[PDB]
């Protein structure tokens, strides 16, 4: 689904 | 709203091509993907910038670092910082930029397929873009829920707590007792289902149009995931445009032969497009209302 | 003045090394090279940012693009834009940042050899750094001269013209008739002789110390020449430190084994250094006066 | 001497 809001 | 070029270098010719592609494919629509760049001219203070007063109240309230104001664990240990930023950034405190209205114009010309925004100021909606056509991937203040049981809360209950001097005694869920927060997506949290569900149907919509499609990416440094995945996930045969001050993300990693890069401010970009499109007439109207 | 880290990542250890190097070489001095980054927390509006009101008055006055306000040919064809920016950015309208005072502390601890600034706000001087130790490579408003014959003019004559509503009828030389402007260096113009003359004696000073020297580069994107040449012109055997949000210039082009890069805000950097140095005592004093 | 104030 895209994972969790993050960086990289 | 007044704008100006970002360098002496003219970008009208590059922008001209965009209008050219739209004239060639009249029955086509555009997919926008935007970020914080399109709202800077609106006066929204950057919490990561030592120039804004917002940054300093945060620093004083002992916030360890900027992005922690959108951190689940920190919010629960101390919500005052977030509440303070909410007070300063709440929807309605600012007005839409010329680029925001450009989206509205496109909706009027029926050439807008969707606008994926990672901003939380909700200026697209406030500028008239219809709900159906908007994807606020990082949420908004329009909704509120308990971070513990998920019960729903009217956005007003949170907002009324923002005018008190000082801000104290926060909104606790009256079911489980945990903190209630705005439907803003925090780091470590997932995005709403509609982000992937809409991207899914929009990914197929594009592959099936290849009236050629046109996806315009504006004002984002493409540094936050999963939002930043949409560009590389664009059909290799669909033209990609980038309106930013720096070439970033996938446009810098794996440039595609057909890529069009326009180093310009989002408001100056809007001024040029509406010129090469010949829609100054309907534009001026919108802007004066 | 309150600050905070720029990421969750701690930079105290890296800053610790800086203090370590100073403790090892007690009889040594430091050479600073700074830019616009060290003055952002002071509230100075960026004329290149659509967020500042300065930018918009410029856009309205029909300035073709930001940097043109510092263009000789444009100034002569229409000086109102520059005069408008002068009114908003004139020295005295702002106060020194914590980093600026750090320079003062170093001058008090006799560990300051020189500070090369490309900023024109003159906050180093205003914060107490002595004239002898300052190199304002892009000039200042402290002096004024005719762009045609070079006659000297008291800085006041230009300043008195800034309060008139509206601003009109500019300062013309009463010898040759050309426009008189502040001693600010414009694109296309050369820097004052003292920039190279001082760098010359400072380049030899460094090569001859190899009480080891320490050159700290802060808050500059190193994108303007010839200022941006000083770093690569640093003795290969002299340790280089960089305090910026991004690794830029020669630090990105030809990194040196001994380079120390600290991704931190200039004010948070100052807070840490004064801690690892143990000078909080004299610091607090300066800050409270 | 460094040339004139510029870029690049
Ligand atoms: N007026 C204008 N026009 C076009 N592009 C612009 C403008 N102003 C800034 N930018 C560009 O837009 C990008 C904005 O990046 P950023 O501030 O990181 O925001 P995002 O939309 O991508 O991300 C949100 C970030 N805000 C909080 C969280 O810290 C996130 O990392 C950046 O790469 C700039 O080159
Ligand atoms: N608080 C803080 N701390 C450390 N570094 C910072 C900070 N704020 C910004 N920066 C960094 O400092 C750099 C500032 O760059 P810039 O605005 O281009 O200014 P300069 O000092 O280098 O140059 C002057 C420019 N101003 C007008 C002319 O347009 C010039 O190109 C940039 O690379 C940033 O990563
Ligand atoms: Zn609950
Ligand atoms: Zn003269």
């Amino acid at each position: 689904k895209g994972g969790a809001k993050r960086h990289r | 709203m007044a704008s100006m070029s970002v360098s002496t270098a003219s970008t009208e010719m590059s922008v001209r091509k965009i209008a050219a592609h739209m004239k060639s494919n009249p029955n086509a629509k555009v997919i926008f993907m935007v970020g914080a760049g399109i709202s800077t001219s609106c006066g929204i203070p950057d919490f990561r910038s030592p120039g804004t007063g917002l940054y300093h109240n945060l620093a004083r309230l002992k916030l360890p670092y900027p992005e922690a104001v959108f951190d689940v664990d920190f919010f629960q240990s101390d919500p005052l910082p977030f509440y303070t930023l909410a007070k300063e950034l709440y929807p309605g405190n600012f007005r839409p930029s010329k680029f925001h209205y450009l989206l509205k114009l496109f909706q009027d010309k029926d050439v807008l397929k969707r606008v994926y925004t990672q901003n939380i100021d909700t200026l697209e909606r406030q500028a008239g873009v219809k709900d159906d056509l908007i994807i606020e991937a990082h949420g908004s203040f329009a909704h509120c829920h308990c971070i513990g049981c998920g019960k729903v809360y009217p956005p007003q209950v949170f907002k009324s707590k923002l005018a008190e001097h000082p801000i104290k005694d926060f909104v606790k869920c009256d079911v489980c007792g945990e903190l209630v927060k705005p439907a803003i997506v925090f780091f470590g949290e997932d995005l709403p289902d509609s982000f992937s569900e809409t991207w899914l149907n929009d990914s197929e919509w594009l592959r099936e149009k290849i009236q050629q499609p046109l996806v315009i990416v504006v004002g984002t440094s493409l540094a936050v995931y999963p939002f930043a995945s949409l560009p590389e996930e664009i059909p290799r045969k669909v033209k990609r445009v980038l309106c930013n001050l720096e070439t970033v993300g996938d446009f810098k990693a794996n440039k595609r032969p057909t890529d069009l890069i326009v180093h310009q401010y989002s408001d100056e970009f809007a001024e040029q497009l509406v010129e090469e499109l010949g829609w100054q007439e309907d534009f001026e109207k919108i802007l004066t209302a």
